[PDB]
């Protein structure tokens, strides 16, 4: 079945959970540090960190005051 | 050509 | 500037200016000429135009009648005086519409939002759908607004959606609003009430069915 | 402009005005003209048009008869005075309901409740069935009690059923409750008011549907 | 003053229109006499009306 | 057999429960509201409330006093 | 230079100016030109490109009346004045969209939302869906609500919709909050905003993306 | 001495210099000129070039209007009067960009830093790919400065890689700056601070993997 | 020839 992304936001003029202008969330981003090392063609390497997203955005209803 | 108009049909 | 809308009833004669040195259209929305006559030696030239459009260039200097026949069985006639100038197009119009197209709703819509839809309509019916069997109702499937008392009525259950229904309530003895929203538990799909009534008094016991996800994940 | 209409029974003769230069066309609402006899050297040039009517040129001075002939069985003549002037239209309406084979199998095949009920549908919707042909309206055909006038405005006809719509105005200053029956006639077979109305008040405009038998009585 | 919420609207879901025909006294095919009645059906079926406004 | 759709009505000048100009009845709405959810192509709905029809109408006599 | 846009509807007729010694060209934006008719002797040569356009040459000095005629079903008169001078581009577009019905096969085999919003995508980014043709933007297509003053930019047209984008600017001194629905006139069926904003500070310049019903009202 | 851009919109007329004794050459960057016109007896002789280009020469004496074609439905109008003197190159430019092509990273990665990179990714997501299975953690994998306690967590192995995570606590009570080169032990591969913090203080506890060698060499 | 054109059709 299709996702249900939002649970119900904290709970002219009608207080709706729902209809609230929605924003994407935030991308995880994490960092790698590799140990130096050499190749093949007997270069070594040093590369430094490499970040990568774990997990893509999802959606969110704003809370409403 | 009395009365006649140029009417070319484009393929 | 604009064509000259003329609509005029069947058999029926209009006169307009036409131009004796320039071409001179007329046009029929929704229908195509078929054939058009007139006086011999008036009207030198006649051409079918894309859709239903006859292009017609006349010489001559005296006024004349000229009939136009479309694909649908209609005859107008016009009555056309030649005059000095530039060409004129006319829209001719049917007078009374013969019949009404009933345009069918092209739309369509998502398919899960209908899946909601006929599960909820075939409970609210009784019947219940093939796929769905009955099991036990769900002790805690709603949140209770304002003093609200629930007791598991009746529930189905199928491969990819389940639900229940549930009786209201009230005890607060105040006059209350209903807002479908209130009802919102995390892991609920739709809420219907089935009495579309917006207020609830004391002892207002609508009924609400609720489908959640079976299988949830 | 409008198409002239005459309403000739088969055994009419119409004194009408012919055009000179520019040709005429009369057409039958309802059948398709097969042929048409002038004296010989009278008529110039003569055509058939794909909806059934047909368009004649006359040439000549002298007043003379004309008989045009359709494809169901039907013949009505025209004596037509050479005039110089526009083209004429004219509308040579039935006045006596053609016989049509064909139909009557239609209308016999089905039931006659049913029969009926189409009809009228058809008289209120607009979609006149296939068999179905436009005839001169009945002059009085329905009873018209204490007060009220008729004024005719169509009428269809098969063959073994016929169709009329009949506006009724109210006279009387006070209003007068109407009911189906008090409008039978003698060969009258279903009455049926169109704004489903209790009671007529006055200076009322309500069209009634009425269908009779096909030459009954 | 602020809000932020979709123009609410209720369904209108306009009735039927229904004609009723009198059917005058008329004998069968296999000989029964039928008395006056009437027959009724509807003209123009029910349907939704669009909403005018959305406030 | 063919449906008898009015009970007779509550019991010039004839008393007929029939030969009654007969009305039709009310068709029933019922409101479903859905639960903001979301799609493949990734969009979030917010559908709103949708109505339909559950029972279609019918023939009704009326009652005469 | 950029080449005049002058928008006649189907019924349109044009003065402009032609020229004598350099050739001259008329485009479609969202057709291709297929037949162009002008009084005989007065075109000395035609042709037809490959985006669709009419490179034609006059050599006459008499003001004349050309038809265009495209492949979609549509027919454009203008009345060229021909003058001594260099050649002129002119952006002959629509004012009533034309008829596609293999566009309408694309638009109802999917969804609804989805196809309002893949409408919209294409909109905001510029990648305009292969049947969707350039039309005349309408001048009063939204509810102004308050002291807003709009503009038209450009507009997309296939069968069963509509797009069109406009300008909005607000007069007020005071920012306004503005919500979707205000702008909601009878006949538009979505209204989404570019930069999403709860409100407008005066001196806005904002554009709103509004599709419509294509002929509907 | 450099070609003159010249970004013209669709449809438009520039008006430019041509030398009537030496070739001139209109090139578009990104398109292919398909088609040249310009009035009869005017341009002598016109070549196609390497790409897109058109190398026209015009022995005429009087300002005349040139259409160029290109290859993706451009059409741009020229007028060139032409002058005595060096030949002259014209680049023409499109206005309004149609289209933006995203282009894809072309880079690739060395394939044993997407090993390492893709294990410690799933380690995190704490799905464990098909090889991989669980083991003992190493009892002392990394080093620990600063008074930092370690104890194992979780650990999988596979054929060529191993994984270890450990916690870390601090009894330092003190400030301290991470540097994921301090924690290096003879042997190790890579080390993933999975909170990104820098500083950690007394009690941070952040979780650190270690992607060793299993089979060391 | 006159009020004629001069196209050439590159391949």
């Amino acid at each position: 079945t299709v996702s249900t992304t939002p649970p119900v936001s904290a709970g002219v003029r009608c207080d709706n959970p729902g209809t609230v202008h929605p924003q994407r969330s935030r991308d995880q981003i994490a960092t790698v540090w590799i140990a130096p090392w050499v190749d093949s063609d007997n270069a070594f390497h040093q590369p430094g960190r490499v970040s990568f997203v774990v997990s893509p955005a999802d959606w969110v209803l704003p809370a409403r005051v | 050509r009395p009365g006649m108009m140029d009417s070319q049909e484009f393929s | 500037q604009s064509p000259a809308t003329i609509s005029l009833p069947q058999g029926g004669q209009f006169r307009l200016s036409i131009s004796n040195t320039d071409p001179n259209m007329i046009f029929i929305p929704g229908d195509k000429v078929t054939a058009i006559t007139a006086p011999g030696g008036m009207l030198a030239d006649k051409r079918l135009t894309r859709a239903g459009g006859v292009l017609f260039t006349s010489v001559a200097t005296r006024t004349f009648t000229i009939f136009v026949e479309t694909a649908r069985g209609q005859t107008f006639s016009v009555v056309a005086t030649p005059v000095k100038g530039e060409g004129r197009v006319y829209r001719l119009m049917s007078a009374e519409p013969p019949s009404r197209p009933e345009t069918r709703k092209w739309e369509t819509a998502q398919a899960y939002e209908k899946l909601l839809i006929s599960l909820n309509r075939a409970v609210l019916t009784g019947d219940i759908p093939d796929g769905y069997g009955e099991v036990k109702p769900l002790s805690d499937g709603i949140r209770l607004p304002g003093g609200f008392s629930v007791t598991p009525l009746k529930a189905w259950a199928g491969d990819q959606l389940r639900a229940d229904r549930y009786e209201l309530r009230n005890a607060n003895t105040w006059g209350v609003a209903l807002r479908e929203q209130d009802f919102w538990k995390p892991g609920v799909r739709a809420v219907m009430f089935d009495n579309n009534a917006q207020t609830l008094m004391g002892g207002g016991r609508m009924t609400v069915t609720v489908i959640r996800g079976n299988g949830e994940g």
